[PDB]
């Protein structure tokens, strides 16, 4: 499965975990920010390495990071 | 010459072909398919 | 305001799953099609597996002599050409049987993946056991040489065969 | 005048010797 | 077991394969206020039922296409629900994975896969040879 | 003050039993020893007894045909020297597969005595079903004979194969 | 004569056997020993 890191500089703008097309990413509860969330990976293995979240994260550099990693039916997208 | 089965007509080789495969080819295994047809089990 | 009209719809769900990627169509559900498909001997009901590979190997065999034998390389001579024809049948069938075994090696491992799995319903794909593609594989490749052979035996006494069927061998 | 009959065989046989080798040092890189 | 009546459809070719009977198969189940029409994530047109539909999916990402865009976003619908189903017939329900959808806030939910450092401070990989670790996982 | 020194021997007792006859040698226990012993097809996993018998008798009928071909006493006319290298494989593997009946019927009667009893556990010889033995026999029989013919149109076609192995067949 | 492959080298039946085996006599076999290799179960 892919590896999806959230570092310290998340604002919790929610835009990664809109953005995620197989909800690997979710809001937690946090204080390091204004929003006092940050976002969070539970769901890699649904993660398909598409890297909309990276994309949707207004941050720089990103706050969150997708490391492509061992492949599987669903991170390679196979409905087959 | 008139010492074997011969076709001045076009595509001689078809009776040729055609008598076996009707007569005694196909006859065989068309037997068969109605012998499956009248045992089928209802 | 909204009439899909499915109930006067000449091509329907294929056996009535709308979700299974497949159509009713003449071609996979018409009376004709599913008769002549389901009574092939890869199908037929009842069939031992050596049997369903002895029929196949028969068929295929046979025909697969033609082509080298008609506009192969040795084509010239009636002799010449009818061995590379058999040669040839030999050689794909035996290319094809290894790799039905190598096939029955490398699927059948524990629970087999994808359509050989214990839990897969592929109505398309029934040999289910490793010990059916092994009789398969036997059918087969014995079928594949008699049919190749009786081949050759017909086309290298198609001189005979030829007076045979004209009448020519009642002049004596 | 190239190699003989003889010649080739020998060399055919000598082969075998880094045959076997190869084959010894290609299963142990493989452990 | 998931109730529900699939949604109008004549059949398609998009629908699911050989893994939805071997592997595993998701279902997206939702109620509707009208029967009206939507886009099958996998193309052609469907028609949602009056009351609730269930609808068997091959990927997790057509539920999250389907609910997401179509249901949220086009129909006004927010109580659909998606479940992983395996061979042996189990069935989880994962999104949304604890009642409250993933882009709002909830509580008690923990930090997965954080990384307690800006992403420059990262350490270089010749730190960490032969070791196993990923620049990323350092800690 | 006694050292067997076992433990650094590089001849080790067979699968870890010192009183089972056999030693852990490169001829018995070796990786490619195993792995080729075990992958004939009187050893290889999940084979069929029909298909074991037929890959068999498929290379025993077809080297069996030669002996009598070069030093045999039709060996001065290509033709009659090709005929009995096949008659003499015929012979041989039909000898051959009426003792492997009469083995089997005698063998299996009841519990079958020494390396076939119910109890044995002879690695070595696997088959222990009657019904095994049968479909084994019925696979040597037919590959021997496939195995002996092919050799046999081989040499009967060796002016053909020749020149196809050549080239010879492409001037016209 | 130039109608035929020959060898006027020593033993010139070993390319009129060695290259059948090598290209389409053997390879097969190798593939299916390499396609067992690499389809084996852990
Ligand atoms: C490339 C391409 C190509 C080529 C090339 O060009 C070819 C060729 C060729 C040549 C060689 C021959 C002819 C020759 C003449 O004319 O003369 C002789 C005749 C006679 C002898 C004939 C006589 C009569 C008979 C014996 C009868 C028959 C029987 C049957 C088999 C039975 C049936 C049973 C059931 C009912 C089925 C042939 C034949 C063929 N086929 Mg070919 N091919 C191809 C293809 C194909 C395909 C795809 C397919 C499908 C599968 C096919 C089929 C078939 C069949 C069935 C057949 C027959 O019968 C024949 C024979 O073999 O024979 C012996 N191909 N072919
Ligand atoms: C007294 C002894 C003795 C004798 C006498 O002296 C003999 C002889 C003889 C003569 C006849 C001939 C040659 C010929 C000439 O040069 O020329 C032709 C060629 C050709 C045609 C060739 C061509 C090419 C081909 C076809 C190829 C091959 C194929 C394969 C079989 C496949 C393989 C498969 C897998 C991979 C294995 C032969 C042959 C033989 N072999 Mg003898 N032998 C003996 C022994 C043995 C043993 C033990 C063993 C092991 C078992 C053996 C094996 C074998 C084999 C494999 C063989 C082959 O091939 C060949 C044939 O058959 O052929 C057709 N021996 N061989
Ligand atoms: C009812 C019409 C009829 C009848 C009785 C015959 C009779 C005959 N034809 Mg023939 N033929 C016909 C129409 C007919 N033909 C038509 C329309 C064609 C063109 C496609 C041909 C093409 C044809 C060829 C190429 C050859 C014959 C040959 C022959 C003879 C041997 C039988 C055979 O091989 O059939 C072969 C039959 C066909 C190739 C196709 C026949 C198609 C017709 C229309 C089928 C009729 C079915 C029938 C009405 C239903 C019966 C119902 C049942 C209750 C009785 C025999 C004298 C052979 C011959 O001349 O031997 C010396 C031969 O080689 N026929
Ligand atoms: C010396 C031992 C030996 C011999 C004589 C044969 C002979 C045969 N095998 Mg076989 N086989 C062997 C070992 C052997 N095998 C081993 C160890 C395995 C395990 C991988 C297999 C797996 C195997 C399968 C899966 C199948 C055969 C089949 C066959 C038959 C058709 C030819 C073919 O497809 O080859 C395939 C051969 C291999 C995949 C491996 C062969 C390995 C040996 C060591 C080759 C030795 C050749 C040697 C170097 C040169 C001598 C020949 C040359 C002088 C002409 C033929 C009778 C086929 C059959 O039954 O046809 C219906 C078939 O489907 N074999
Ligand atoms: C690497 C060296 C090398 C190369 C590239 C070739 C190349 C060739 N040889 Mg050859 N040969 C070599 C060494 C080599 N030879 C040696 C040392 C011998 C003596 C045992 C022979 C004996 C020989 C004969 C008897 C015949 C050939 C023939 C041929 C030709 C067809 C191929 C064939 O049938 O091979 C046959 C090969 C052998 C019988 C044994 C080869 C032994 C070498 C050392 C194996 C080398 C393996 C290689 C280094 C590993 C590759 C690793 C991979 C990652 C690439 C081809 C031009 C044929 C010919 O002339 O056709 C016209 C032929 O009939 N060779
Ligand atoms: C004319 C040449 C034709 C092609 C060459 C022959 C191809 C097949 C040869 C090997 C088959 C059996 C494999 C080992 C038998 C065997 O079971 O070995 C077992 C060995 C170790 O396996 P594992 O570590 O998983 O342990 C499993 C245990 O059962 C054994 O330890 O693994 C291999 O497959 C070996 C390494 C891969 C193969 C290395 C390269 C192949 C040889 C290269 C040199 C060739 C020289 C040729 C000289 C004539
Ligand atoms: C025909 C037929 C059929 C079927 C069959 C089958 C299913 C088959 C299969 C087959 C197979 C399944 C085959 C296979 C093959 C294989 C191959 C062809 C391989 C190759 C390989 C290679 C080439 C390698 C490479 C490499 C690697 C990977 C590593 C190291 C390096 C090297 C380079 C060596 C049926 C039953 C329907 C019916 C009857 C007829
Ligand atoms: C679909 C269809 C069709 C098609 C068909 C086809 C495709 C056919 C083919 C056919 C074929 C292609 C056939 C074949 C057959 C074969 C056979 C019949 C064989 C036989 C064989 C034998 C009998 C052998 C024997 C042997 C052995 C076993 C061993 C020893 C040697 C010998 C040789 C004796 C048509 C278009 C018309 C119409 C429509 C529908
Ligand atoms: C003459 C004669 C004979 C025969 C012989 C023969 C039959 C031989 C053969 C030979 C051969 C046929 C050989 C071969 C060889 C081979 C080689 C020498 C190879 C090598 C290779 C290498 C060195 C490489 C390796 C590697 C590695 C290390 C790892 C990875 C993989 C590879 C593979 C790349 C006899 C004794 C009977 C008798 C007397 C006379
Ligand atoms: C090759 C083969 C095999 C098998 C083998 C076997 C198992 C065999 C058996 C065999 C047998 C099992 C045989 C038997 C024989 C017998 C005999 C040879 C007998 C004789 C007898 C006699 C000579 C008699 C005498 C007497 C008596 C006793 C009494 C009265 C008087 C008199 C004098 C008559 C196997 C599977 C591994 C693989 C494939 C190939
Ligand atoms: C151990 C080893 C070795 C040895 C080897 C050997 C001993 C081999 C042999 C081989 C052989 C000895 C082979 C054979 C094979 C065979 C075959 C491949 C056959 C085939 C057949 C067929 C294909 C048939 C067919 C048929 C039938 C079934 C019926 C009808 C008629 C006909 C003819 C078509 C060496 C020293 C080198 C090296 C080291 C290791
Ligand atoms: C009916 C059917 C079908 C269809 C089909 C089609 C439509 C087509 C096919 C086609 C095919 C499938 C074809 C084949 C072909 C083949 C070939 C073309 C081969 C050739 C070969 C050769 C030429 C060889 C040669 C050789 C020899 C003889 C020896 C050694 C050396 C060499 C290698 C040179 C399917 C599958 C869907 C299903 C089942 C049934
Ligand atoms: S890479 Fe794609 S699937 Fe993975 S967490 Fe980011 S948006 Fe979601
Ligand atoms: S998009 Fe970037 S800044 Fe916004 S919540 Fe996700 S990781 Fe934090
Ligand atoms: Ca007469
Ligand atoms: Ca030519």
């Amino acid at each position: 499965s892919h590896t999806v890191k959230i570092y310290d500089t998340c604002i919790g703008c929610t835009q990664c975990v809109r953005a995620c097309p197989t909800d690997v990413l979710e809001m937690v509860p946090w204080d390091g920010c204004k929003a006092a969330q940050i976002a969070s990976s539970p769901r890699t293995e649904d993660c398909v390495g598409c890297k909309r979240c990276e994309t949707a994260c207004p941050t720089d550099f990103l706050s969150i990071r997708v490391y492509l990693g061992a492949e599987t039916t669903r991170s390679m997208g196979l409905a087959y | 010459d008139m010492t074997q089965l011969t076709g001045s007509y076009a595509a001689s080789w078809l009776p040729w072909i055609m008598i076996p495969l009707i007569f005694y080819i196909l006859p065989f295994p068309v037997f068969a398919l109605i012998f499956i047809w009248i045992e089928k089990e209802a | 305001k909204l009439n899909y009209r499915l109930d006067t719809d000449p091509v329907q769900p294929y056996k009535g799953d709308p979700f299974n990627s497949n159509f009713s169509t003449a071609i996979t559900d018409s009376p004709l099609a599913r008769a002549f498909i389901n009574n092939l001997p890869a199908y037929r009901k009842g069939l031992t597996p050596f049997m369903r590979g002895l029929e196949i190997g028969m068929a295929h065999g046979y025909f697969l002599v033609g082509p080298e034998v008609v506009v192969g390389p040795l084509r010239e001579t009636a002799h010449g050409a009818n061995l590379s024809g058999l040669i040839t049948a030999i050689y794909i069938a035996v290319s094809a049987c290894l790799g039905i075994s190598i096939f029955a090696i490398t699927t059948f491992q524990g629970d087999p993946r994808g359509a050989y799995g214990s839990t897969s319903k592929d109505s398309l794909r029934p040999l289910r056991n490793r010990d059916e593609w092994y009789q398969l594989n036997g059918g087969i490749f014995l079928g594949a040489m008699g049919g190749a052979v009786f081949a050759y035996l017909l086309l290298e006494n198609f001189d005979a065969l030829d007076s045979i069927l004209r009448g020519g061998v009642n002049v004596n | 005048m190239n190699i003989s009959d003889t010649q080739v065989f020998v060399a055919l046989v000598v082969a075998l010797l880094p045959g076997l080798l190869a084959f010894r040092l290609a299963t142990e890189l493989y452990k | 077991t998931l109730e529900g009546q699939t949604p109008i459809f004549g059949g398609g070719t998009g629908g699911l394969l050989t893994k939805a009977e071997r592997e595993e198969k998701y279902v997206i189940t939702w109620t509707s206020p009208k029967e009206q029409v939507f886009e099958m994530p996998t193309g052609g047109s469907a028609i949602m039922r009056q009351g609730k539909n269930k609808l068997e999916i091959a990927r997790k990402e057509y539920g999250i296409a389907l609910g997401g865009q179509q249901l949220r976003a086009k129909f006004k619908i927010n109580d659909y629900k998606i479940y992983r189903v395996y061979p042996n017939g189990e069935t989880q329900m994962i999104h949304p994975a604890d009642g409250v959808f993933p882009e709002k806030v909830n509580q008690g939910r923990p930090k997965v896969r954080y990384v307690d450092r800006n992403i420059g401070s990262n350490p270089s990989p010749a730190k960490l040879k032969f070791s196993g670790v990923q620049p990323y996982d350092a800690p």
